[PDB]
């Protein structure tokens, strides 16, 4: 039997996922190898992919948001990292490991931004005070100025091995980093190894039930050909989220039309040369607003395969997409200045 | 919640400059109540109450201050959401006692730093007008 | 001891080869693995790579020519794919498979262009439906239609599990794709089951004979530090086909001359400062035409070593190239703009 | 246990480096390919990784000069080979090797230029005739001719299996390739074995001695996740050196300021659109510059995390930079027009 075959609906996508892919896995996982085929009760069609590609945006865009609070946000740097005090999710961090495992083998590319301490983890490597640099940046600038600070520590900042994690409305647990915290004070002679202790908690300790699920599902399609064979995690992160190439020239080609526009068009040729011209930040503006992503899968740009389908006659509308599908809806405008203002401030925008 | 401990039981320490204050709460010390006193600008007696809240993981994260009594001031919006750098993040170090960002929001009051604006409305009608600003303001410290 | 070595003749090079290669692995396998030197028998000279690739680039004309009958082509996607057809081959097909791997390691990239299922098989996976998409596009389009199709089957169409496979001639053979496919017609209920059966026989069954062989070859020099540790089949193309690396400058520097110009000279600074500004597909066209294809091999153009040699004084005359030695003969025309207009039509024209 | 750690002083690098990672070897060889952190004796701070790349630099700069005599440089390739005649440094050897896989481990690229050969020996292959191109290019001419020679040798050459190899001072010592050299002269039939035996020697066993110590320094990071799983040298070399990827954007993000300037601010602003339109050399150059080299690490440009810093006033100094923390220091000069002209001149002049 070829593919691996999900059959869900949208409006329960994680859970009739979850309980799927854990039946199939019970029963040969290898089947969790083969390509992904997606059907969603009740819609007709063919998955050649982009239905796939949908699966896969949709079940990140929900795990992701805040509203089920499995990861928090840091709006400095863009990433996310787990949540400690996700309760009873153990069938939902197993969810995404098996999808990113999934987007690997199907090359899709997933729009998932982790600090670097997650890929680490992944392999099996702990985390550290260095990979706190990333995850928990506030954090990190205290601690390392604990480390480098000249003055008396004990007295000037008096601080102990026990350490606190709050919740929602600001109600403090306490936790000992050591047997009892409470007294034992830090000083200029213990501050490295209190440091230690906390990079620790807080990577390793404080998220472990969570990201122990996450690992698991990831690891149900990786093992075999593991992320060894693969020295550091920025290679694992390469998989998932794909490379910064910006061919531009062969995805012109692949590229196809519907709607009547066709290789040979002016509204056609008036757009390839304006693409071409771009500036980097605008052709990855581009690809970000076409496709789901401004990066590119294994085989550089070409093996997208966007479609440019005409959208009604020349107006005052901004292009739109689909980008799982990576349509890109272009309306034949009357000038190439007005493609080329449109286009802009389309991708610009959002 | 331990350092929590040192600072404030360095109350009795000398009548500091502008501030009354206690436990609004009364139980876990990570929200303080108290009042600024200022001296000099439009803001010349009506003093204002306020909140400072430090997170748990206080002194590795830095505390977030709250206006409870409403003021007529360009750093501050109507939510009450101070900004005062020494505070907000990428300046913030684990050694600076509570004693300085009192104080440096005092300083704030005193003499407002219209750079970045939390409200660029009264901003300019702070620098292009020292006077259809004091009185618009005094009047606003006088009635809250 | 050195070298693969092998040695062989024009007009019989497959022959010669696939004798030579096939005693060579009877005796000590990893001989496959040592730098490939090729002797045409009755040409002194030393192989520096040159008389390697130009091997490379023979066997591979010979095995792709309709002549031959190994392979057929798409006009429209320009890939070969194995033909079914194909009658006592198995030493040929046996042979390119030794080739695409004597060139893996030789750092040595070929012009062949193949559909990615020939690489996904290589790999040990079935292809199927979703495969005959770049295989067989007419193919793959009929049955997704059926597939697609809202009406009813069996009451709309007048199809069976007997399908056909039509000579060149237009005699059609029957061919049962289950026990007794004449009588169960194709309904909605079981055409997934038809689409499945369709796509193994065609993708595997049907050149099963000629694939199998194609593969025992590739595999003799694979044999070991193998595919595997290869998550998708687009590395073994990328290993076979190069990259689309365009670093140019690099390619600027390991270039050498001969002839009399060096690196210093109006002409040479002339097209240097041509070639920079070239457009993208121009400078992929100026490989295609030095080098023996568009591509990269790992480590970039750089690893290239291009050669500028001198062709006579200014003239009509275009450019030319010993694509099997990277060697560029440029004539030294007497104006930059017409270095320019003759390279182009150069590599332009073919 | 995730950390490393290497405690060393400046002026004593080597020897307290090799002592310290010698013993840790001992103990568990796998912490060989943890996240490093360096300490020098005696200097507070924290190491982010710039101390990190401090001591690859130094161990680097030491290694390679002329005065500890390990490796000789070639004016006219610009690459470093082994030193026959270096006397009791089997301990710096073996460092450089470690480094060299240190480097790997701790995606750092390093400033170093070896022949191809030298990574076809760390793969476990004999260096050959093929490889003298590179590392000998004088000598591999010699040898061509010989083997290309049309006349009759012997007769017109004096040559034997006896080979010479001279000192600094023009004192020659004879080494017979084989048995009794002295005797059995060069003849047309048997130059193709001097030639392997004259490569051999000069390749492996001339260097023997000091190679022996720089493989076993590199493996005992690189053991167990081998270049196996590798077809071509390029491939390490690839690892060591950087890839030539050219983001620049992305480099831009990722970026820091100190002294006081911020993303936003005229004179960065003013930089940043003098950096994006420059020239993919002067791009190499500024990176050259401002890093220790001109390459990329895994994972692009933007795993740089360079650092611009007010450095002064307005003034007729050049901008300059402390590689190993990727900190460019700029003054903050009174004009984009005069940015640009400081920096070029700077970036070009060294």
């Amino acid at each position: 039997n070829p593919y691996l075959r999900l059959k869900v609906r949208r409006d329960h996508i994680i859970d009739d996922a979850l309980v799927r892919l854990e039946m199939i896995a019970m029963e040969n996982p290898a089947d969790l190898k083969k390509q992904l085929y997606v059907e969603f009760e009740g819609e007709q069609g063919v998955d050649e992919g982009g239905v796939s590609k949908e699966f896969f945006q949709l079940v990140v865009e929900e795990i992701f948001n805040p509203d089920i609070g499995m990861f928090t946000y840091d709006e400095s740097t863009k990433l996310f990292w787990f949540n400690p005090s996700s309760f009873e999710t153990e069938g939902q961090f197993t969810l995404i490991g098996i999808v990113l495992g999934l987007a690997i083998y199907n090359n899709c590319i997933l729009d998932v931004h982790f600090p670097m301490v997650v890929y680490r983890k992944l392999m099996g490597k702990k985390g550290t005070f260095r990979d706190l640099g990333d995850s928990h940046p506030v954090l990190y600038q205290s601690l390392k100025d604990l480390l480098e600070y000249e003055g008396n520590v004990e007295d000037d900042m008096m601080i102990t091995f026990q350490i606190s994690q709050t919740d929602l409305f600001g109600n403090p647990m306490m936790y000992d980093l050591k047997e009892n915290g409470d007294k034992i004070p830090i000083t200029n002679e213990n501050r490295k190894e209190f440091v230690n202790l906390y990079s620790d908690y807080i990577l390793n300790k404080s998220v472990e039930k969570q990201f122990k699920a996450f690992r698991r599902g990831f690891h149900m399609v990786t093992n075999e050909s593991p992320l060894k064979y693969l020295f550091r995690p920025e290679e694992i992160e390469l998989l998932i989220c794909g490379s910064r190439n910006l061919d531009f020239q062969a995805l012109e080609e692949t590229t196809e039309y519907d709607g009547g526009y066709t290789r040979d068009s002016v509204l056609i040729r008036e757009f390839w040369e304006i693409v071409h011209s771009f500036t980097d930040e605008q052709k990855r503006l581009f690809l970000q607003f076409t496709t789901g992503t401004d990066r590119a899968p294994v085989g550089g740009l070409g093996k997208l395969k966007m479609i440019i389908a005409k959208n009604g006659p020349d107006t005052e509308r901004l292009p739109t997409s689909h980008t799982c599908f990576n349509v890109l809806l272009l309306p034949e405008y009357s000038s190439k200045e007005k493609l080329k203002e449109r286009l802009l401030k389309a991708i610009t925008y959002a | 919640s331990r350092r929590l401990m040192k600072e404030l039981e360095e109350i009795r320490k000398c009548g500091m400059k502008n501030f009354r204050n206690i436990q609004v709460d009364e139980a876990n010390l990570l929200t303080w109540q108290g009042l600024i006193v200022p001296d000099n600008p439009p803001y010349d007696k009506g003093a204002f109450r306020i909140e400072i809240n430090f997170p748990a993981e206080y002194p590795f994260k830095p505390p977030k201050i709250t206006f409870k009594t409403k003021i007529y001031h360009p750093n501050i919006d109507e939510k009450g959401q101070v900004c005062l750098p020494v505070i907000s993040a990428e300046n913030w170090k684990p050694a600076t006692k509570t004693d300085q960002v009192i104080q440096s929001l005092i300083a704030l009051v005193n003499d407002p730093q219209p750079e970045h604006p939390l409200r660029a409305d009264l901003a300019e009608e702070y620098s292009k007008d020292r006077k259809k600003f004091c009185k618009n303001a005094e009047e606003f410290t006088k009635k809250y």
